[PDB]
């Protein structure tokens, strides 16, 4: 399994950034996609989760209102967008294939984030 | 689209046996090969060989998930009787399906005792196949009403499991998934 | 739920045993916790899930367990390639990560 | 809608609620016994109180279901158990007073000292390993006059209070209360009156006595070599010279009484060390023994959660070889072993105990016990008899394959066991007979000691070295007396032990003398024993016994046969 993310971008304050994540090597609609941010010198901070089956989402309380997510099954690619970028939003944005929540029933699973992308650097 | 069987087996929480969770699998491709490649503690198929299921289509497939003791797993099989078979989870003599069970001692047990799993101990009449009640009404054994009070000759119908990591093999918790075949492999 | 890891800098020689701890402000299920390993310049990978279950492709050097508010990660023999930053997670409430520690 | 069903429902709720509370108490106790500290003793006491309070409440519900309108025996056996009031029949002051007396008596025993020396370690060492008449007498006398003397005033009042509650529970006295443990009334053809125990014990005692008379005479003749000026050739043995504090066992005399002392006995301690044995090897080999006769293996929990080795000086965990059953399949052992034959044999005893516990584990909570109080030790004892057999030791590989079993070795072996088996029977018999007469007031308080002294002289052939006044209470110096335990199970156990063995040796098609019997690799012998073990208390002991030995009662023949090769030898010595 592999996850391929877009390259680095530079944005001005108030702008939005949308980061893609192309997935392959597994059934797309059987697993959800999660996003994790890592600012320079910092640890891992969860942004949100989206199902590839029914489009259901779950967002962190620190990102609600700014972060939105979608999927495109026909291209087996996930997308995340963070709008109204702040100078504090400079970070590497990671895509991961989760086994933490079911894509169909929405119930918690016994697992973690198994496959990770290379990370997309966004400067602001 | 593949059937979400892993969302049944690899779920963080299972229901109690007195109130078992009936999960419906539908409009999906059912891959049963994964369930036949485990080292699981029990795998029992009645009328439906695990090497035949991948070539069959069903109107619906139902996965009943619950936690019971190892010594109670034998009561799941059709034609059996007992405290679970008669008062909690009754499976019909004419049963078509597979019973999958594994030891979950590492997940469903606690040192202080895991009391989140309840089973019914008393009832007025035994259950019919695939029926369940979740009533908490006081059980009367005596000849006089207690008006809901658990006093003399009245009992609380539910008893708790107290699962602990050091219980014996037959008393440790087992996660049981019963697959009833009424979805194409 | 808040996750705290310690020690922040577990700098040990190769060949020695290395242990990390993770503590929660609230109890979490053994069903819901995982450990990750991040090498410099690389994305993190899953090492352990379900408190103690080893992820596919992971060496048997890595083991762990835990319950309630006290979980640990153990490396039986530190290798040159194990000098990475480790994280603990939880998904009982929302989803969070610990601060992370460097070995 | 009737008592039958109402009693059934009551027991079902009791058993499941009792099941968990019992476990909590037993586990907390387990943890304490491996962690002697304040935190653990508190958790033990709390779980204990939870359990006791539960039982007290349940016993007041059981009273609503009269036994006489109940037809099923398996209901009455479980229900009757919960209908007993015990001490909760007495007034608040009498109940509190009885508990105060009970606790005081046990405290004095445990903290008793002479001067200072304690009973263990200290006085027991003097009594067990010292060939000095005067030193032995001092330790014996000081314990009686300094510690056991403080407990008569309490014993006298205790007996009265214990009789009041025995009366309340519909027994003639407390001795009658205890004898009730051997009552099997209600099953035609297998019934047994509790007052019948006296008749049967006397019957079997007199039939065994001839073996004891020759053993006694032999030992007397040999002890006179060490104590030529103290022991009379035609008299009773002085109690303090029997190698114990009370003269319960004669095992420590096997250094003076050794038939052929010119040769070494069988000892595989060195073999175990040379072959690099360890605690795991000791228990693993014992496990294989049981397997060879069709018995099941130990659980994974047994191997992981047990204490088979000494934790060291960091963890103050008491090591007292004990088989544990915490309930709910949780089988464990606390036993710190060393590489020696003594622990090799002990492992078989304790595991034999567990094998029994694993057999009746399928019974209802209140029936999860032995059919008889003497059955649990009877089973553990025979399991170790095969292990100690030279044939087993050669096959396992501890003795040379070319090892020869001489006739001199045979006699040495038989006597060593006779001093553990035969020389102990009279002791158990005399103590229970006396206590029964005490509870059933046949003996006035002022003649309690008069009768006690007379009984040892007449029954066991042992005499007190000194005179005692009415102010003494000799038997109160014994653990089982001051702590309110039954003792007769140390008599019935031994008789059952040999009855079972002989039946098993026949099943194994053993050829030759019974003491050479090894039921290893005998499925048939294993089947006979198991059938008795799995019953628990669901059946009369008079039926559980028959299933193996063909008798509806205890017997003596098997015991007399076991030591027959010694008996004839002894005759030629006397
Ligand atoms: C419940 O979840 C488990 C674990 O799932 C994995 O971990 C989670 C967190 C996610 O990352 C999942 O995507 C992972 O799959 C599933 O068990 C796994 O099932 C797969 C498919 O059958 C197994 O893959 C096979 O492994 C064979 C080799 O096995 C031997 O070697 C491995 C080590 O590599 C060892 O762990 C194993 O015990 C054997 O010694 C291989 O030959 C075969 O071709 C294939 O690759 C995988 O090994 C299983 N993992 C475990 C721990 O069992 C369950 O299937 C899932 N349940 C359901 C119903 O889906
Ligand atoms: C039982 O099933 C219901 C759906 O009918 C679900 O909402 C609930 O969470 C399940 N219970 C458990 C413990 O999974
Ligand atoms: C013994 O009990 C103490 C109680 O404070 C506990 O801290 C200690 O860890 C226990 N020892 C072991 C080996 O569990
Ligand atoms: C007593 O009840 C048991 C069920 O526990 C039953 O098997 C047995 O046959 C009953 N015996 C009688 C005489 O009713
Ligand atoms: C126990 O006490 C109750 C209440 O006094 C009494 O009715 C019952 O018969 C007693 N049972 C026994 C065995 O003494
Ligand atoms: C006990 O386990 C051993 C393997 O270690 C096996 O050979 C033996 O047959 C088992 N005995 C029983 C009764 O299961």
């Amino acid at each position: 399994v592999q996850l391929v993310q877009s390259g680095a971008e530079v944005k001005k304050p108030g702008a939005s950034v949308k980061v893609s994540c192309k997935a392959s090597g597994y059934p797309f609609t059987s697993y959800g996609i999660s996003w994790v941010r890592q600012a320079p010198g910092q640890g891992l901070e969860w942004m949100g989760w989206i199902s590839t089956y029914n489009g259901n989402t779950n967002y962190a309380q620190k990102f609600q209102g700014r972060v939105t997510m979608t999927t495109d099954t026909s291209t087996t690619t996930g997308y995340m967008e963070l709008r109204r970028l702040r100078s504090d939003d400079t970070a590497v944005y990671y895509c991961a294939r989760d086994y933490t929540r079911g894509a169909w029933f929405g119930e918690s699973l016994i697992g973690g984030f198994d496959n990770w992308g290379q990370g997309t650097l966004v400067t602001v | 689209n593949l059937c979400p069987f892993h969302e049944v087996f690899n779920a963080t929480t299972f229901a109690s046996v007195y109130a078992w969770n009936r999960t419906r699998i539908s409009n999906c491709v059912a891959d049963y090969s994964v369930l036949y490649n485990f080292a699981f503690f029990a795998f029992k198929c009645y009328g439906v060989s695990p090497t035949k299921l991948n070539d069959l289509c069903f109107t619906n497939v139902y996965a009943d998930s619950f936690v019971i003791r190892g010594n109670e797993v034998s009561q799941i099989a059709p034609g059996q009787t007992g405290n679970i078979a008669d008062y909690n989870y009754k499976l019909p003599d004419d049963f078509t399906g597979c019973v999958i069970a594994w030891n979950s001692n590492k997940l469903d047990s606690k040192v202080s005792g895991n009391y989140n799993y309840l089973y019914r101990l008393f009832r007025k009449s035994k259950l019919k196949p695939f029926e369940r009640d979740i009533s908490t009404e006081i059980y009367q054994a005596g000849n006089k009403p207690c008006n809901g009070v658990a006093g003399f000759n009245c009992y609380s119908p539910l008893q708790s499991y107290g699962f602990r990591p050091t219980y014996g093999v037959g008393h440790q918790p087992y996660r049981v998934v019963v697959l009833s075949f009424e979805v194409c492999g | 739920i808040v996750l705290t890891q310690s020690p922040g800098t577990l700098s040990l020689s190769p060949g020695e045993r290395a242990t990390l701890s993770c503590r929660a402000s609230q109890t979490v299920s053994s069903t819901s916790l995982a450990w990750y390993q991040q090498k410099p310049g690389q994305a993190p990978r899953l090492l352990i899930y379900g408190a103690s279950s080893r992820a596919t492709g992971i060496p048997d050097r890595f083991s762990g367990s835990g319950s309630g508010t006290d979980f640990t990660l153990t490396i039986s023999r530190l290798e040159p390639e194990d000098f990475a930053v480790y994280y603990c997670q939880q998904h009982d409430t929302s989803l969070t990560f610990g601060g992370g520690t460097k070995v | 809608s009737t008592i039958e069903e109402q009693a059934k429902t009551f027991l079902d709720k009791f058993n499941h609620e009792a099941e968990d509370l019992f476990y909590q108490s037993s586990l907390a106790s387990w943890n304490y016994n491996t962690n002697i500290t304040e935190e653990n003793v508190q958790n033990m006491n709390n779980a204990g109180d939870k359990w006791s309070a539960f039982l007290k409440e349940q016993s007041t519900l059981a009273q609503m279901y009269p036994l006489q309108e109940i037809q099923n025996l398996t209901v009455k056996l479980q229900l009757q158990a919960l209908q007993q009031n015990g001490s909760s029949v007495l007034s608040e002051d009498k109940s509190k007073r009885l508990n105060t007396i009970l606790n005081t008596m046990s405290t004095i025993y445990s903290t008793g000292k002479v001067c200072c020396l304690l009973l263990e370690p200290g006085l027991n060492e003097i009594m067990a390993n010292s060939l000095d008449y005067n030193e032995r007498l001092w330790a014996w006398e000081s314990w009686r006059s300094e510690v056991g003397k403080q407990l008569r005033p309490l014993y006298e009042e205790y007996v009265v209070l214990k009789n009041e509650m025995a009366r309340a529970n519909h027994y003639e006295d407390y001795g009658d209360y205890w004898r009730g443990d051997y009552e099997v009334n209600g099953v035609d053809g297998y019934d047994y009156s509790r007052g019948q125990l006296i008749e049967d014990v006397e019957h079997t005692f007199e039939e065994i006595k001839p073996l004891y008379e020759h053993l006694h005479a032999y030992v007397r003749a040999k002890l006179m070599n060490a104590y030529p000026s103290y022991i009379s050739p035609i008299g009773c043995l002085p109690a303090h010279l029997l190698g114990d504090m009370w003269g319960r066992f004669w095992t420590n005399l096997y250094s003076l009484t050794v038939p052929f002392g010119q040769k070494p006995n069988i000892d595989v301690t060195d073999a175990m060390v040379d072959q690099a044995w360890d605690a795991q090897r000791i228990f693993k080999e014992a496990e294989k023994f049981f397997v060879s006769v069709g018995l099941p293996n130990m659980t994974q929990g047994f191997w992981e959660n047990s204490m088979l080795t000494d934790p060291g000086n960091v963890q103050k965990a008491v090591c007292h070889p004990t088989a544990w059953d915490l309930g709910k399949g949780d089988f464990r052992i606390l036993m710190c072993t060393k590489v020696t034959m003594d622990d090799f044999l002990t492992a078989h005893h304790e595991m034999g105990h567990i094998q029994y516990d694993m057999a009746y584990a399928a019974q209802p909570f209140l029936l999860r016990n032995g059919a008889n109080e003497g059955f649990h030790e009877a089973v553990g004892e025979i399991m170790s008899l095969s292990a100690a057999t030279p044939k087993h030791l050669k096959s396992i590989g501890l003795l040379s394959p070319d090892f020869q079993e001489d006739n001199e070795t045979e006699i040495n072996f038989l006597l060593k066991q006779a001093l553990t088996i035969v020389g102990t029977l009279p002791f158990t018999y005399m103590l229970e007979k006396w206590r029964w007469m005490v509870f059933k007031g046949e003996i006035p308080k002022d003649q309690w000691m008069k009768k006690w002294w007379e009984m040892k002289r007449e029954i066991v052939g042992v005499v007190e070295p000194v005179p005692h006044d009415e102010t003494y209470c000799d038997p109160a110096s014994l653990f089982h007396v001051s702590n309110d335990y039954s003792f007769i199970r140390y008599y019935t156990r031994t008789l059952y032990q040999f009855q079972f063995q002989e039946a098993l040796c026949q099943a194994a098609k053993h050829e030759g003398p019974l003491h050479k019997c090894d039921i290893s690799n005998s499925t048939e012998a294993g089947q006979k024993l198991f059938n008795m073990l799995r019953l628990g208390k669901s059946e009369p002991w008079t039926l559980a016994l028959e299933n193996v030995v063909g008798a509806k009662n205890m017997n003596v023949r098997p015991l007399l046969n076991y030591f027959e090769p010694l008996f004839t030898w002894l005759k030629d010595q006397n």
